[PDB]
């Protein structure tokens, strides 16, 4: 998944 | 302002630009971005909380899923 990061 | 609702101010919740349950900017490594709205979601704040950042490459929010 993609996270802010 | 990148965002209008809280004018960018860190020491004030903001659902819009951070985590979309809690309004809290920190852990980003930890909150999930949705694939449909693009809203911020921290791990533990989802119901079910989840330990860690799914590998699935997909991940839609409680509000877009289904
Ligand atoms: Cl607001
Ligand atoms: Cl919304
Ligand atoms: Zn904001
Ligand atoms: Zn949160
Ligand atoms: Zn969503
Ligand atoms: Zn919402």
């Amino acid at each position: 998944a993609r996270t802010k990061q | 302002p990148s965002c209008k609702h809280c004018k960018d101010d860190v020491n004030r919740l903001c659902r819009v630009c951070a985590c979309h349950l809690c309004g809290g900017r920190q852990d980003p490594d930890k909150q999930l971005m949705c694939d449909e709205c693009d809203m911020a979601f921290h791990i533990y704040c989802l119901d079910p909380p989840l330990s860690s950042v799914p590998s699935e490459d997909e991940w839609y929010c409680p509000e877009c899923r289904n």
